């Protein structure tokens, strides 16, 4: 608050605070059959049934 | 120009980068998953280029070499590469030295009989002209064999990798873990046929993944004096069988030992032997017989070294 | 009635549902590019492994969330009458008598 | 990554009855013969060493079991059995299946044992193929040693006699279980006992004199919780060694030499390999152990 | 391989330099993930009335770690893998002068607290360091302090049997690697081995005559003929008829159980193999092999 008329403040204070980031681990598992990966990627690029 | 040649060699031995598939954007997820599945399908086919890509994934652990420094009269210049190494550390020397005992040099300290060892007795005398230069550096070759404390002082180290021999100081490098690379070939551990006693020979046990090599150090008397005898064994039968199989090998020694202990009993005299665990040879890699100058020496392959504490047997 | 009175202390577990208030924009979140490591390569099928690893950061100077007790669920502890028998804890401290 | 899988080809399509008995045994550890990918069924189970026509030797089966490679069952088809195998240091998932149930937790040990409590419960037959798969059992070490305790008691006293509440029953905490030792070959179970007799008349030859006197100041004077096997009657042999005086430089050797023959008794009280469990889920009975042989 | 131990209150100036010394040290840790508190590291769950075997069996079931950096607001660790090369500083109290090419072991603490623990008052939980001694010394440091704990119980009831001038001459002086070490003794740690090695001390002479006379047959192992002539004459006069048969079973079901749980605590393997050491830098590279 501004000065004057019987009002005496604890004039403007400034922190400088250093805080830390907190890491987190998230796991997941995808299983895929080897048949569908191979038939969807073939060296002969003719179309499929 | 010559600095660009090294840029092609470092960037051809780098590990493969981990796939970074962004799970927050729409089309960037679709084009990152497609490069996982256009790349596993080209690592499965039996073509040569797919096998060319398959070996860069290298999960190799490494050997940890120990650099020793031995006097040149306790260690021959004529040592076969792949000899097993011990360390005798009885006291603190005034200088930073170390005593490394090969199994043909520990034959001269022991004084075990040449009827047991016909071929490594002629070899251990032609390299060591008197046997005194070894025995002068151990002042307790009778009080460490009486009480049964010599096996507490040896630590197993591993096969030998490099031997820079000089006049007074010999530099010896060992391989304490893993397969030792020479200093480039892979050095396999070399044992004489005189010391190695197989257990897997017989007249259908499982073909396990692994077979181990043990080291037995056995206390006994010859010429009514304390001595010992170090033998090597090789089996993969698990720890409960082999300790029961080593007691069958030393049946003739214990029965001729306690004829004298039936006379008098000291508590320093009861401890008999100790079994270590040296390392693991892979299964059915047969050792190749070699000769030195005619010394039958079994050299193994892919022998990675381990270290077991000396456990007593009797 | 022996002349001395005594007091009794009992414990009790309670399953309790809770209400968690959180304020607006209290924590900033971050996102790393998640990595796909492959493992357990079978001839039948492949397994993948995705790690999303993420750092969270707390912001301004006070606590920004307050938990509360709420509607109570079932009581786990019996609230019964049973006392801890000191014969069972400390057998070493015993009478000098035998019988 | 590296491959580890052992498919077992069934040479005949197994029945619908014995397919449900195998699928109940999913995630169960069973020891097989060789470390390669295509495997015969006659090298799958433990039935090569635990027969029906001959007397099963529970030492010799257990002696056989720390030789083998161990595998974990993952899928039972009517045409094939797929098994992952156990590398000597690899985090792998395992499931608690076995019928005498015992609770596991994290940071426990496990040990693979022969089918000691019930042979018929472990052996399921494949009469559509001619072989019987004999599963082992995995048991924590405080119980796993305790069966090898009670089995070595049995082969001593039943040789003395030739009664069924002390020599056979295994006392777990709050439970007693009967062992199946009715028709057994003891010829290797007496070989372990012939190896105890060497260590036991060595440990008796160097007993420290100070520890004999600490009994006689405690078996009749005060109360200790586990001395209650000894009553106020002291053994007659303790006082007949008490008659000489104490001496410290003759008991440091009688402790050091007694220290080394207690390290040697871990060659005579061995279990198989160990399964260092680091996680456990009781809603699924699905642990995740960490293998280490020897 | 990094584990961060958060501290919600900052450290004192006295407690900071107490851990600046112990900057490389092996510490047990009840779980192997990283987000753990000050109450997790050390033996504070079991040492802060300690008993021996509960701590020795805890170390094999544990995941050890190595300090690397001591900062004011927190601490930082390093998880120690099976067969992993490291660099450990000799900082342990009391000082034992490690040698290169040895086999270091990890023992529970059994000496005084000012060498064992560091008392923290910034958060109110005192951390406990283990005893990292070479293997041949750490088993000679305990086959005497278990002898000393026996005679401090004989001379407490019968004080005329034990000479204090000869008891504190041999039991508190250990000589290893040509160096004599005098150890500090005021023992409530070893009050269970003294009650296991003595409850096993009487059953062994009764047990070997019970087991030599049971294994008598044509198919006797030949070496046990020779190992019969070692047991003394008084043991060969024990009347086994003064007990009953259902009492004689419980002197084997208890007897062998003090030959397994007493044997499998000395063959425990939280050990590590130093392969390079310098006596003035006190640094040691090693590898850690569990069991």
């Amino acid at each position: 608050i501004a000065h004057g008329d019987g009002r005496r403040p604890n004039k403007q204070r400034q922190y400088i605070v250093m805080k830390a980031c907190n890491k987190h681990h998230i796991g997941a598992e995808i299983e895929l059959a080897a048949a569908d990966i191979e038939l969807l990627f073939a060296e002969k690029e003719t179309p499929l049934d | 120009e010559n600095a660009a040649r090294l840029g092609r060699q470092v960037l051809g031995l780098l590990p493969p980068p981990t796939h970074r598939v962004s799970l927050t954007r729409g089309p960037e997820f679709a084009r990152g998953v497609r490069d996982l599945l256009s790349k596993y399908a080209a690592s499965t086919r039996p073509t040569v280029g797919s096998l060319h890509e398959a070996l860069r994934q290298a999960p190799f652990r490494q050997p940890t070499y120990g650099d020793f420094l031995v006097y040149s009269q306790t260690f021959s210049p004529q040592e076969p590469l792949g000899t097993f190494l011990f360390s005798f550390k009885q006291e603190d020397n005034g200088s930073s030295m170390d005593m490394l005992l090969t199994p043909t040099s520990l034959f001269m300290l022991s004084g075990m009989e040449a009827a047991k060892a016909p071929q490594t007795h002629k070899v251990a005398g032609v390299w060591y002209g008197s046997g005194s230069g070894l025995a002068d550096f151990i002042p307790n070759l009778s009080e460490l064999m009486d009480t049964g404390e010599f096996h507490t002082l040896l630590t197993p180290v591993g096969p030998m990798v490099q031997s820079v021999h000089s006049t007074f100081v010999t530099k010896v490098t060992s391989a304490m873990k893993g397969v030792g690379l020479a200093r480039r070939a892979h050095v396999g551990l070399t044992l004489p046929c005189d010391m190695l006693v197989d257990l897997d020979e017989s007249c259908r046990e499982p073909a396990g993944l692994n077979v181990t090599i043990y080291a037995s150090l056995v206390y006994l008397r010859v010429n009514q004096r304390p001595s010992m005898a170090l033998t090597f064994f090789q089996s993969g039968k698990g720890f409960a069988e082999v300790v029961a199989m080593i007691k069958d090998h030393f049946t003739d020694v214990i029965r001729t030992k306690y004829i004298q202990l039936r006379h008098e009993l000291y508590i320093n005299r009861l401890v008999f032997g100790a079994v270590c665990t040296l390392g693991t040879v892979p299964f059915d890699s047969h050792p190749v017989h070699q000769s030195l100058n005619s010394l039958p020496v079994l050299v193994f392959a892919n022998f990675e070294a381990a270290c077991g504490p000396w456990t007593v047997f009797l | 009635h022996p002349g001395f009175a005594m007091t009794v202390v009992r414990t009790d577990e309670v399953l309790a549902e809770h209400i968690l208030y959180c304020s607006r924009a209290s924590t900033s979140m971050f996102v790393g590019l998640p990595s796909v490591v492959r493992r357990e390569v079978r001839s039948d099928a492949v397994t993948f492994e995705i790690t999303h690893e993420i750092a969270s950061l707390h912001t301004a100077l006070g606590y920004s969330s307050v938990i509360a007790p709420a509607h109570v669920a079932a009581i786990t502890t019996d609230m019964g009458v049973h006392c801890q028998d000191l014969f069972m804890i400390f057998p070493g401290d015993a009478y000098q008598d035998r019988q | 990554a590296l491959d580890k899988s052992i498919v077992v080809n069934l040479t005949s399509r197994l029945f619908a009855d014995e397919l449900a008995a195998l699928q109940s045994k999913i995630g169960s550890v069973l020891p097989l013969g060789d470390c390669h990918r295509l495997q015969n069924i006659q090298a799958l189970g433990l039935g090569c060493v635990c027969s029906r026509e001959t007397s099963p030797d529970y030492i010799q089966i257990m002696q056989y079991l720390s030789k083998c490679t161990l595998a974990v069952l993952e899928e039972v088809r009517p045409d094939s059995l797929r098994l992952t195998r156990m590398d000597p240091s690899d985090n792998l998932q395992i499931k608690n299946v076995y019928a005498p149930f015992f609770q596991w937790d994290s940071n426990t040990q496990l040990a693979v044992l022969p089918p000691l409590f019930s042979r018929k419960d472990s052996t399921i037959v494949l009469e559509s193929n001619g072989f019987d798969i004999v599963f082992p059992m995995v048991v924590p070490q405080q119980l796993g040693h305790a069966i090898l305790q009670q089995l070595l008691v049995y082969h001593i006293y039943s040789k003395i006699s030739a009664l069924d509440l002390y020599t056979t029953n295994v006392s777990f905490m709050g439970r007693t279980y009967r062992l199946d030792v009715d028709n057994t070959d003891p010829r290797t179970a007496l070989r372990v006992l012939d190896d105890l007799s060497m260590y036991l008349c060595i440990l008796s030859a160097l007993v420290p004199r100070g520890c004999l006197r600490l009994l006689t100041a405690l078996v009749r004077h005060d109360r200790h919780p586990l001395t209650e096997v000894f009553e106020g009657v002291v053994p007659d042999e303790v006082t007949r060694i008490d008659l000489d005086q104490l001496s410290v430089p003759d008991d440091i050797t009688r402790m050091r030499v007694m220290f080394s023959y207690l390290q040697s008794l871990s060659s005579i009280f061995n279990l198989g390999p160990r399964l260092h469990v680091y996680a456990y889920s009781a809603e699924t009975l699905a642990a995740s152990c960490w293998y280490s042989p020897r």
